[PDB]
């Protein structure tokens, strides 16, 4: 059930040396995300995002996905249900589907994890990881736990990702032998 | 999902529209810009990206558009259409390492490129044969209002399927023709071929063939009435199944089918009806927003966008008043009456 607006930033702390969600806008902090809700009389939500440049993109990335979720909590939940809830969940029929499904997700999401420690200068594999981190985030952030990682961190295979992967799924999907 | 991309009269303005077709249930929706400050590389001497801002059409929880359609700072305008793939010999180039998933190679190659040809060229990387869609990237910077064709540039296509991506710049045949549509059928013939689209072709006909499909057809005879934003708006959420004769589907009963139009309203095909293929069905499937930029809004991180199913001449998508009202549908509007909005 989402507000017309919501504002949050994602501080770090001088002292903690950790990160916090505070309301509203501070432009001090790491990223601020401001949701408008206008989906009754428009159907759409406008989220509009920051991170700021002082700190480095790695930190600005996380934050982005923190504060992307702490603005849309609501949002995320109902989207969850509506779209992906029950995707290879507890009870799924299609088990041997799911299980390679799973086990090609986390050897992916492995193989990237390796590349970026195996290529800590490459530009590409900078820009995967700042993507990574950002979904990390938005994991993290809806979850109510923020643990910024400074090397390799493991992605929940059917957790966010499953938001991003709808279209790849598409052809995940026959590739890895499920009926149809 | 179909995409146009309309070169104005006297190339007054190119403009761009994409609109998604997808499940009705995936209608929660979030326009985003992202602004950020990343660098190309994991150093602090290493120069901003040119992707650092982005406005794009999205979802919630989703770190990408997934429509996809982009505006970027870089003045780029990423946007597809699906192809998939029909060929079982493929799928073997789906692994788990070597192949980066699109979701990502997309928002990569958005964050490096600042042209057409590079956005191919980091896209293409880890090709991991999934969401195989047929890319259009239009450079703004190398759009002249009023100007000739610059011969390059403008349009990059790129057409992935597994074990093959394929990149032309498409500029010539966007100013020769004046329009590029898109409309989940590769343009690409060795891309058709090797995806298995020839065989379709030969068991159902003209909907699987690039050029004779209902909608290639549709955009072929109307695509030259966009003369303007809110005539690409109209054709973009152009659904008159009924009546139109492009909409016809021969080997249907009925023959008119919601699926054959620029927006689809599979919603409002009879559930008894008797169709070929699936795609035809009645289904919680179809059109379900535009998206619309322009030279000069492109250029202020803008669009023109309608979120829901098409009712310019069809009645509005209603749940509670469709064959699908049990299904979830959380937090979205019960009736679906949504005209474009600027954004922002
Ligand atoms: C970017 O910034 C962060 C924050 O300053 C760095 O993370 C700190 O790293 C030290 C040593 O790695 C840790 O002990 C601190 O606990 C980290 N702080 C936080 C907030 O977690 C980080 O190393 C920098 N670089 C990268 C690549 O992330
Ligand atoms: C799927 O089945 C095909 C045979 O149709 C087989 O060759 C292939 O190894 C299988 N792929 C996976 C990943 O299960
Ligand atoms: C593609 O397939 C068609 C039908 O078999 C054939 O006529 C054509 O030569 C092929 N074209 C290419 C470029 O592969
Ligand atoms: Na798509």
């Amino acid at each position: 059930d989402p507000p017309v607006s919501r504002t949050r930033s994602l501080l770090l702390d001088a002292a903690s040396g950790q990160l916090r969600l505070e309301d509203g806008f501070h432009p001090d902090a790491v990223a601020w995300a401001n949701l408008t809700n206008a989906i009754r009389e428009t159907g759409w939500a406008y989220l509009d995002l920051s991170t700021n440049g002082r700190y480095n993109d790695s930190l600005q990335a996380y934050a982005a996905g923190v504060v992307e979720a702490s603005v849309s909590e609501e949002l995320i939940y109902m989207h969850w249900m509506n779209t992906v809830v029950n995707y290879c969940g507890p009870f799924e029929y299609e088990v041997g589907y799911c299980e390679k499904l799973k086990n090609f997700l986390e050897a992916n999401l492995e193989w990237m994890q390796r590349e970026m420690e195996l290529n800590p200068d490459s530009p590409y594999w900078h820009q995967v990881r700042l993507t990574l981190l950002q979904l990390k985030g938005l994991e993290d952030s809806y979850e109510g736990r923020l643990t910024f990682p400074t090397g390799r961190f493991t992605i929940k295979p059917l957790g966010f990702l499953l938001l991003q992967i709808s279209g790849d799924l598409e052809d995940l999907e026959p590739a890895l032998n499920k009926t149809n | 999902c179909s995409a146009l991309i309309k070169l104005l009269p006297g190339g007054h303005d190119l403009l761009v529209a994409h609109n998604t077709w997808n499940s009705y249930q995936n209608m929660l929706r979030i326009i985003k810009k992202y602004r950020l400050q990343f660098r190309e590389g994991p150093q602090e001497e290493y120069p901003l990206v040119a992707g650092n801002n982005l406005v794009f059409s999205s979802y919630p929880g989703t770190i990408f558009s997934g429509d996809d359609f982009y505006i970027l700072g870089s003045g780029l305008v990423t946007l597809e259409t699906t192809i998939g793939n029909k060929n079982p010999a493929l799928w073997k180039y789906v692994q788990p390492q070597g192949c980066v998933l699109e979701w990502i190679r997309n928002v990569v190659a958005n964050r490096l490129a600042l042209d057409g040809a590079t956005w191919a060229d980091v896209f293409k990387r880890f090709n991991s044969g999934t969401y195989n869609n047929q890319w259009m990237i239009v450079d703004y910077k190398a759009f002249l209002p009023n100007g000739p064709s610059p011969g390059s540039r403008v349009l990059t296509i790129l057409e992935q399927i597994p074990g093959m991506v394929v990149v032309a710049d498409k500029t010539a045949e966007l100013y020769k023709t004046t329009y590029w549509a898109s409309y989940n059928i590769p343009y690409f013939e060795t891309v058709f071929n090797a995806s298995g689209l020839q065989a379709l072709v030969a068991q159902y006909g003209d909907w699987f063939s690039y050029t004779k499909n209902p909608r290639a057809k549709i955009f072929q005879r109307d695509q030259s009435l966009v003369e303007d934003m809110d005539a690409m708006v109209r054709l973009m959420r152009y659904n008159d199944f009924l009546h139109d004769p492009l909409s016809l589907c021969e080997a249907c009963n009925p023959k008119p089918n919601a699926e054959n139009a620029i927006s689809a309203r599979s919603d409002l095909n009879p559930a008894n009806g008797s169709y070929p293929f699936q795609a035809l069905h009645q289904r919680a499937h179809g059109g379900i927003d535009v998206k619309v930029t322009s030279f000069t809004l492109a250029k202020y991180m803008s669009m023109l966008a309608a979120s829901g199913p098409t009712w310019d001449q069809c009645p509005p998508f209603q749940w509670s008043k469709s064959p699908f009202h049990s299904m979830l549908h959380m937090g979205q509007p019960d009736l679906w009456m949504f005209s474009p909005i600027r954004v922002p």
